[PDB]
């Protein structure tokens, strides 16, 4: 009658082994367990399903084992890829229910090896207006940090990790971005936030 | 495509209601159930109706539900007296247990007052000079700033086609103020393309705003253009060196 994800978000390096915990508690003895992936703008679907203990159930490098003795069915990939984030539901099917139980769900965030960082702040101006612009910090690696601005008139995008199959183009970049006529990309990206060796070039 | 479900989208004033439906395309799959899933995103099932004429009512948190099982092929829900916003998927099963759940595309409910809504504004912010000179590469900056509430699809097209390599979009829009219950959103993308295909002015770089917005059948009154579902583009052309 229950599932359990302990934790609700999992933050890791691509490459890395992917482990999103799963126990649940039945009485049945015919007791059917899921993983459910659920990308972004799509519906949850499956990954993988078992009601064998100690089988080990793969897809696409996605592997579980369900062991009864511990009610368990954690989820397992040895290397995971950018790709590979999105939401994680664990699931439990009893056959005296008509209803699916499902877990709270964990986020996987799989985060890019930047093998050769390039750090920069540049400025670029609206294709329509030249008074326009943002400010664009890319090609950091991915232990730099961007935080949201203090001040209420300035904007600062989280990070995005652009996925590539060239090893080139594989790059962290967030944006800010400004009304105020004051505004400079070195008061969004301040010397305190971004690495030493970042590439500042004047506007 | 074993599901139809729709509508995909509904803005919903508080109080008011909702109907939904799902038709099953494949007989084998004749389980049909609702699930709905909360703004945390927890899933929880709500119905499974197996007869042409099974009805049933539900009430959770922000919404009473009342459910009917309409035709073999057709399942229905009324969302009512709606006071959160929910996801509602329909499901089907070959067995009322033990085989596979799929989930239908899905119906997005936001609950809010339609005098707020707001179509994006989209701005394209062309590639830095100095980014080119240092990396041999060139990042387009796509902008989609003031929109309420927060459902938009950004695509980039590139000579007319979509566009997927390359691209990074925001997985979370941003609150222009935070502070606000009902602050306006932005969000960013980027299109990271070789120099020397930005370098050539015959491409043509486009991003696409899809915004979710009113229904033609809500009534709007105010003299500001009726914001309705629509798609909000900006472009831009490649610039030689």
């Amino acid at each position: 009658d229950s599932v359990t994800q302990k934790e609700g978000l999992v933050t890791l390096t691509e490459g890395l082994p992917v482990m999103l915990n799963c126990t649940y508690q039945t009485i049945y003895s015919n007791a059917f367990l899921f993983w459910y992936v659920h990308y972004l703008n799509e519906s949850p679907r499956l990954l993988l399903k078992s009601s064998t203990d100690n089988k080990r159930t793969e897809h696409q490098g996605f592997h579980a084992t369900l062991h009864k003795s511990s009610s368990s069915f954690h989820l397992h990939k040895s290397s995971a890829q950018l790709s590979d984030s999105a939401l994680y539901y664990c699931a439990l099917s009893e056959g005296g229910n008509y209803k699916y139980v499902f877990g709270a769900g964990t986020r996987l965030k799989v985060i890019a090896h930047i093998q050769n960082p390039d750090p920069a702040v540049y400025q670029l101006r609206d294709s329509k207006s030249s008074d326009k612009s943002v400010c664009l910090f890319t090609d950091f690696d991915s232990q730099t940090n961007v935080s949201q601005s203090k001040d209420s008139d300035v904007y600062i995008t989280d990070k995005c990790v652009l996925d590539m199959r060239s090893m080139d183009f594989k790059s962290n970049s967030a944006v800010a971005w400004s009304n105020k006529s004051d505004f400079a990309c070195a008061n969004a990206f301040n010397n305190s936030i971004i690495p030493e060796d970042t590439f500042f070039p004047s506007p | 495509t074993l599901l139809e479900q729709n509508p995909r989208w509904r803005l919903v004033p508080r109080g008011q209601a909702v109907n939904l439906r799902c038709i099953l395309k494949n007989s084998q799959y004749p389980w049909m159930s609702w699930y709905q899933q909360d703004l945390q995103k927890q899933l929880q099932w709500l119905f499974t109706l197996r007869s042409p004429g099974d009805k049933e009512v539900k009430s959770l948190p922000g919404a009473d539900y009342l459910a009917t099982r309409v035709t073999d092929t057709e399942l229905r829900l009324q969302v009512a007296n709606m006071s959160q916003g929910r996801t509602l998927y329909c499901t089907c099963s070959a067995r009322h247990s033990a085989e596979t759940l799929y989930f239908g595309s899905g119906t997005r409910l936001t609950v809010l007052d339609l005098r707020n809504v707001f179509p994006p504004e989209v701005a394209v912010f062309e590639p830095s000079e100095a980014e080119i000179s240092h990396t041999q590469k060139a990042t387009l900056v796509c902008l989609a700033t003031g929109f309420y509430p927060d459902h938009v699809e950004l695509s980039w097209w590139v000579n007319g086609k979509e566009v997927h390599s390359g691209v990074c979009t925001d997985p979370q829009p941003l609150k222009e103020q935070p502070a606000l219950n009902d602050s306006r959103y932005a969000l960013s993308s980027r299109l990271r393309v070789s120099a020397t295909f930005w370098q050539n002015p015959r491409n043509h770089f486009r991003c696409q705003v899809q915004f979710y917005g009113l229904s033609e059948n809500d009534e709007w009154t105010q003299d500001r253009a009726k914001p309705v579902t629509q798609i909000v583009s900006a472009e831009a052309w490649g610039r030689a060196d």
